């Protein structure tokens, strides 16, 4: 009866609910700068060649 | 020695939100009472911003609002949070009233009567906020109220002159409409604490209409996590209407400025007043039309007296369920008629639907409950 | 406005900084009126200052047609035909009415991605507490 | 009180009993009554075995509505097996209220 | 005076419960849930829906008779 | 006063839900207001800023 | 004893060959169950730390 | 009698690692009580919005 | 069914209470015009001008 | 059946202002707590006027 990989770190960090009181602060990363994969790479792909920083090399260093 | 049962301030919170006995079969229709408390708080922390940068005069009102969407930083998001946040308040209010009408919650007499006062106060507040931006719909919508407000046979001509700042359309008109709009949302916040103190004497009703004292659960954690999930689904719908179509609920003719320049192509208010504008417009008398406007909201107070069924709710009453949904389809008709011009098919329809709204509540509903009483052999 | 309508035979042409937010067509109405001129049909006897535009309230705008082929030539080189003239000025006057257009839609994309995380996770937390009541059994032994 | 419609009006009574659905939750008709002051005095006067039967039938129906479920069709309450256990106690409570009211005006 | 030890009188009733960590939070979801939400739809469809059908027929008759009272004039348009 | 003609739906390049405006067609359309007009229309709410 | 919260309590250690039961039993009146469960669980947590 | 009282069967609700009634659930409990549990933890990194 | 007003003993309900109210339906014509700044009863008497 | 001892809103007012037990030798120095409540209400119905025209 080998279990699955849901014993994540339950015996290591999550038992004594020390994590739960401060996940607004401590467990808070991986979801602003790791989501450069998110909206900005999607939004500029639907609007390729239409934003200002696409038509930009045409009008500096002239 | 349990601190949440003995501290003088903590034990008020514990009896109200934590250890409160609640029925176990409460549905999602009981979510909209805490949603109304979220919408009222949100309209206060957003009306802070707008009254800060504001000037209310006949010469600068239309431009004081256009200054915020372009020049004032984070002003386009906060203005359309406020205009759509008031449409969100009114859809959470009509669901809330129709719940208590369907399940017989008006038998809590003191809680129901403070509710009818709360329905009048938010309706009069939002009327005095749409007059503030001063466009075509702000002018011609305000100047049909005072035609029926000067129709009061003795005191009416000095009543409208006392609230118009002193004469007519002028600088100080929007100093008494704006005064009656800054301060009325705070009488609502005090009337809501009294509204819940009367409900605490009995606890909540439930969808079966039978008392549930043998099957109570604590409010925490079962309905604290269910009210948080329902509030998150409300913020998703509100931010979709703000960030993807912020002018869907609105009228373009209120971007044309206010002046007695020219008669507009139409006159219509926001969507949550279209049922009331359709009723008074189908009465060709400015005194009979102002009486049936107040009689369309204060008719809710007669609902405890008109009850003739032996059961409380409508869960086991199939003939009464048909009449409840005929009343909802009658209010959809009046919302459509109230945005139509006054022409041939929209006068015979708009005045027969004004009759059927009063015929269902007063005559058809008390007779049908008696017929269902005889069929169950009591 | 005294000298305005005297120059235009009793009509003041309005301001345009909110003109597509103030009509029931958006920027589709401004385009369809700039390029929709016709001649007055049989029976429509119009007065001194009326040119027959079928996309106008009252059919009788006091507006001679303002644009035609090459009233202008652009800075990078673009054939300046009449529809191309009107299509570009109707991409103007919409940015003027709504200068928050592209910021409104990019902020709406991060909203839909964050509430695609928060909502299935609050729902399964609610599902965890309520499973005690959903699985309970009752018995009556008098 | 018409002898020609003796069976026809009992067909409409049996139809309305099934259109209403307290029998699908295992309830009797007197379980569903609205409890005003005369009803609350009649519950206090019930014998101890009829009181305990009513309390369990209401708790089982509230638990079914929480789950949005109903009972199997062989466990539904039949029309000609529904016992009006509360009706003799309620007619006596109301007769006593109407006696104290004729006395207060005469 | 409405607290948990003072509510009502109850005799001879037994309840059994499981811990939330001992059960799965998603049991039969499409096996039970789809047949359940379909007979709930069938039980309420004859009460709710026929009022909203009559609103649809009045709306279509009201917008179509508005146009052919106004400027739609094929044959009643003579001397 | 009889009927009215409503404008059709043109497929603009900003019509979609996640669509931006074309920032070359605003530059070309500013000069249709600047040098072909402002002989009748003010635009009193937009600046050169 | 100070608040007159119960009639009695006891702690037990029941052992079998591979498992067992480790806990407590108490007797009280109908308005004292919530306070006695609160104080007992607070003594288990005060021994874990 | 009270010895006629037994718990009804809960097999169609249990997690898939405790259906066996003979294994003593030593390591199939701490590696089990984690299913809806970073569900609760990755919720509160999403509340940082 | 509000027939509590219709009784043969409480007809003296209204006979002990109306001798209070001999002016009380017209105190608005005595007392409110003290603050209205109208001339409702100010023409009745040469008491006030 | 005394309505000021049993109504849910009236019994809060009765315990706070009417039936409240108070010492009998309280001086005039104990007057200034209700005077502070009069001065705070007055500064609210007068700051209404000034922020209107401002
Ligand atoms: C009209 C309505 C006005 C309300 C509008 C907002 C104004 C806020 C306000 O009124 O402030 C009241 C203010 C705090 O109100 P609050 O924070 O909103 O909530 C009330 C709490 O019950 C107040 O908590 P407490 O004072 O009863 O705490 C007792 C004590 C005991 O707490 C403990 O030691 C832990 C015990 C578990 C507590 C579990 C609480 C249940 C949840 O706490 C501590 O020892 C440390 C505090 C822990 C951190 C505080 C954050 C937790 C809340 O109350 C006080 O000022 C207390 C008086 C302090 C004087 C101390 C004199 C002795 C020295
Ligand atoms: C069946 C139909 C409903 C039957 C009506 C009786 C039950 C409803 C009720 O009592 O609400 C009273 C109240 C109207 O009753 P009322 O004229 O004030 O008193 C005469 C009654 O006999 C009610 O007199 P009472 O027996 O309730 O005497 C105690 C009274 C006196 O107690 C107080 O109100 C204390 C005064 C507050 C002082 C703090 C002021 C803060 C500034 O308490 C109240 O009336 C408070 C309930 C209304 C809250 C308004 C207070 C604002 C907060 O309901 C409303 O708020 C409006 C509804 C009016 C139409 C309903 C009756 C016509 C049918
Ligand atoms: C909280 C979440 C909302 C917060 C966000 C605020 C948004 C406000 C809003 O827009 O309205 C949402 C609100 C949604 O209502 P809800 O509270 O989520 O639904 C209540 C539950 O159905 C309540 O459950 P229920 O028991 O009342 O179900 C109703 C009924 C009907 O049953 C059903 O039809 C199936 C219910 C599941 C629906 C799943 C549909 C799957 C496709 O079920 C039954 O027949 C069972 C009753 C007992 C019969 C015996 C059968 C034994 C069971 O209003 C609407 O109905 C939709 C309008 C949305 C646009 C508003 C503008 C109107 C134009
Ligand atoms: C006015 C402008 C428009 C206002 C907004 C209108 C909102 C549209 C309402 C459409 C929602 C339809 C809900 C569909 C769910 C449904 O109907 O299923 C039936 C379902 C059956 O469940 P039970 O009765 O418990 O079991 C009985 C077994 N025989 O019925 C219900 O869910 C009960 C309905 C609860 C009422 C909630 C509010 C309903 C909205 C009606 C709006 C009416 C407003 C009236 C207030 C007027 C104030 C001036
Ligand atoms: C021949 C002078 C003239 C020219 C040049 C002109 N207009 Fe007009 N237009 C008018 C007049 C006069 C009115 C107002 C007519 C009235 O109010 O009866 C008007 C009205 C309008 C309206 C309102 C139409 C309506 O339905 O109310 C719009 C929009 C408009 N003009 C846009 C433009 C644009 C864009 C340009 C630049 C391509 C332009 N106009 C150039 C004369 C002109
Ligand atoms: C600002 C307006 C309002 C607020 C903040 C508010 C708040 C609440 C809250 C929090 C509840 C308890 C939870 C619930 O059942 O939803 C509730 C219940 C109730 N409300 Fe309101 N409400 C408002 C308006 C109204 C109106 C307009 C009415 C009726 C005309 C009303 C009548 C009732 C009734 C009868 C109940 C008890 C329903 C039951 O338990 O079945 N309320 N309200
Ligand atoms: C129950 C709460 C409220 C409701 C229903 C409400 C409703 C409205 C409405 C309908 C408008 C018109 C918006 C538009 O037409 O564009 C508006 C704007 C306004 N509100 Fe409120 N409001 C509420 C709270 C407040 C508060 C708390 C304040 C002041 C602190 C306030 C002050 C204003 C002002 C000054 C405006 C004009 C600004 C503008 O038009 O954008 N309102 N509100
Ligand atoms: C807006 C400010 C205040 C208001 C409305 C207020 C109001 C009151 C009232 C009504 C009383 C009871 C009657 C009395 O004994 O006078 C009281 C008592 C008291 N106040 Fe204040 N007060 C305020 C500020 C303060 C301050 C600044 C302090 C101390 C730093 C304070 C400390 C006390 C104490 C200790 C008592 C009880 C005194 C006793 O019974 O001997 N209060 N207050
Ligand atoms: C605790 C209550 C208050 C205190 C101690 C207080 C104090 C003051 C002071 C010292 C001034 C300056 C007057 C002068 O120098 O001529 C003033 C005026 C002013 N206050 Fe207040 N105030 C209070 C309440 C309020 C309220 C409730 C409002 C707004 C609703 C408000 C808004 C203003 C404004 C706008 C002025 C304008 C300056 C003037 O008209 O003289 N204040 N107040
Ligand atoms: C958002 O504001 C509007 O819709 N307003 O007012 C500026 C408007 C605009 C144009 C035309 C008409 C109106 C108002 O139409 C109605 C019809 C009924 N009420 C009403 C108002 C208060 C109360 Cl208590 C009860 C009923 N108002």
């Amino acid at each position: 009866a080998a279990p699955t990989l849901t014993a994540r770190l339950y015996s290591l960090l999550f038992r004594r609910t020390s994590t739960f009181a401060l996940t607004i602060a401590v467990g808070a990363l991986f979801f602003e700068r790791a989501f450069d994969q998110g909206a900005d790479a999607i939004y500029e792909h639907i609007n390729q060649g239409k934003l200002w920083k696409h038509i930009k090399h045409k009008y500096e260093n002239k | 020695t349990n601190i949440r049962k003995s501290h003088p301030l903590m034990k008020i919170i514990n009896n109200a939100f934590i250890d409160l006995p609640a029925p176990s079969n409460i549905s999602s229709w009981w979510n909209f009472g805490s949603l109304l408390g979220i919408c009222l708080i949100l309209q206060i922390l957003t009306g802070l911003f707008l009254a800060m940068h504001y000037t209310s005069d006949t010469t600068t009102a239309f431009s004081s609002v256009t200054h915020i969407c372009r020049d004032v930083n984070y002003g386009w998001v906060i203005r359309y949070l406020h205009a759509n946040g008031a449409s969100m308040f009114f859809i959470c209010l009509f669901i809330h009233v129709g719940r208590g009408l369907y399940y017989g919650s008006y038998m809590f007499l003191e809680t129901w009567n403070i509710g009818v006062v709360l329905l009048f106060t938010v309706m009069a507040t939002a009327f005095m906020g749409y007059v503030l931006p001063w466009g075509q719909m702000s002018f011609w919508g305000a100047t049909v109220i005072t035609n029926l407000l000067s129709a009061i046979p003795y005191i009416g001509t000095d009543l409208v002159e006392w609230i118009w700042g002193g004469f007519s359309v002028d600088k100080a008109t929007l100093t008494r409409f704006f005064a009656f709009h800054f301060i009325l949302p705070f009488i609502i916040t005090a009337l809501a604490a009294v509204h819940l103190l009367f409900l605490h004497e009995t606890g909540s009703n439930n969808p079966t209409g039978i008392s549930s004292d043998m099957d109570k659960i604590p409010f925490h954690p079962y309905y604290t996590i269910k009210d948080i999930l329902g509030a998150l689904f409300m913020m998703l719908i509100l931010l979709i209407l703000v960030l993807f179509s912020p002018d869907l609920l609105g009228d373009p003719d209120n971007y044309t400025p206010a002046n007695p320049l020219n008669t507009p192509p139409h006159i219509k208010p926001e969507w949550y007043f279209l049922f009331a504008y359709a009723i008074l417009r189908s009465i060709p008398n400015k005194l009979g039309g102002v009486l049936a406007l107040v009689a369309s909201i204060l008719i809710l107070i007669l609902m405890p007296m008109l009850h003739t069924s032996k059961q409380r709710s409508m869960m086991f009453r199939p003939l009464s369920q048909c009449l409840f949904w005929m009343l909802v389809a009658d209010l959809i008709t009046l919302t459509w008629i109230g945005g139509q011009p006054v022409e041939h098919p929209f006068i015979i329809i708009g005045q027969l639907a004004s009759i059927l709204y009063f015929l269902i509540i007063l005559v058809l509903m008390p007779i049908t409950s008696i017929i269902e009483n005889n069929l169950l052999k009591w | 406005p005294e000298a305005a309508r005297a120059a235009n035979n009793g009509a003041l042409p309005p301001d345009l900084s909110y003109i597509v937010r103030a009509r029931h067509g958006g920027e589709d109405y401004v385009f369809s009126l700039l390029t929709g001129y016709c001649e007055p049909p049989t029976g429509v006897s119009l007065r001194e200052g009326l040119y027959f535009n079928p996309y106008f309230p009252g059919q009788a705008i006091a507006m001679a047609p303002p644009i035609y082929n090459e009233v202008l030539e652009f800075d990078d080189g673009t054939p300046a035909t009449m529809s191309q003239v009107a299509k570009d000025v109707c991409t103007f006057l919409r940015w003027a009415s709504e200068p928050e257009h592209d910021h409104r839609k990019r902020m709406g994309l991060k909203m839909l991605m964050m509430m695609g995380l928060l909502l299935p996770l609050v729902y399964a937390m609610k599902r965890h507490k309520w499973s005690v009541l959903k699985s309970r059994k009752l018995a009556y032994r008098p | 009180a018409v002898a020609a419609s003796s069976k026809w009006l009992e067909g409409i009574r049996k139809w309305y009993y099934n259109a209403a659905g307290f029998n699908k939750l295992g309830l009797m008709r007197d379980d569903t009554i609205y409890e005003d002051d005369d009803v609350k005095e009649a519950i206090r006067r019930l014998p101890e075995n009829l009181y305990n039967d009513r309390v369990f039938r209401i708790k089982r129906a509230l638990d079914l509505t929480m789950r949005q479920q109903i009972l199997p069709k062989e466990q539904w309450t039949k029309y000609e097996e529904d016992k009006f256990y509360l009706e003799p106690y309620l007619k006596e409570v109301i007769r006593e209220r109407k006696e104290r009211e004729e006395w207060a005006k005469k | 005076g409405r607290e948990f030890g003072h509510l009502t009188r109850m005799r001879h009733v037994i309840t059994y419960s499981l811990s939330p960590f001992e059960q799965r939070a998603f049991p039969h979801y499409f096996t039970k849930g789809i047949p359940n939400v379909l007979r709930r739809t069938r039980a309420c469809i004859l009460r709710v829906a026929p009022p909203f059908v009559v609103f649809y027929l009045v709306y279509t008759w009201g917008t179509q008779e508005f146009e052919k009272s106004k400027r739609k004039n094929p044959a009643a348009y003579e001397n | 006063t009889d009927l009215e003609l409503h404008a059709p739906s043109y497929p603009w390049s900003h019509r979609g839900l996640l669509s931006s405006l074309d920032h070359t067609s605003i530059r070309r359309g500013f000069q249709v207001y600047k040098q072909v007009c402002s002989s009748c229309h003010s635009m009193d709410y937009v600046a050169y800023r | 004893a100070t608040r007159k919260l119960c009639q009695s309590f006891q702690t037990f250690n029941i052992c079998y060959a591979e498992t067992g039961l480790l806990g407590a039993h108490f007797v009280c009146d109908n308005m004292s169950i919530d306070d006695m469960m609160f104080f007992l669980q607070g003594q288990w947590m005060r021994l874990c730390t | 009698s009270h010895t006629d009282i037994r718990v009804p069967d809960f097999s169609d609700y249990r997690r898939a690692e405790v259906l066996d009634s003979t294994k003593s659930s030593k390591e199939s409990s701490d590696a089990r009580k984690g299913f809806s549990y970073l569900i609760t933890a990755t919720t509160t990194v999403g509340v940082a919005y | 069914m509000l027939s509590r007003f219709l009784g043969p003993r409480y007809r003296e309900l209204a006979r002990n209470w109306i001798p209070t109210a001999s002016m009380w339906g017209a105190v608005g014509a005595v007392g409110l015009v003290w603050a209205t700044d109208w001339r409702l009863i100010l023409d009745w008497v040469p008491y006030i001008n």
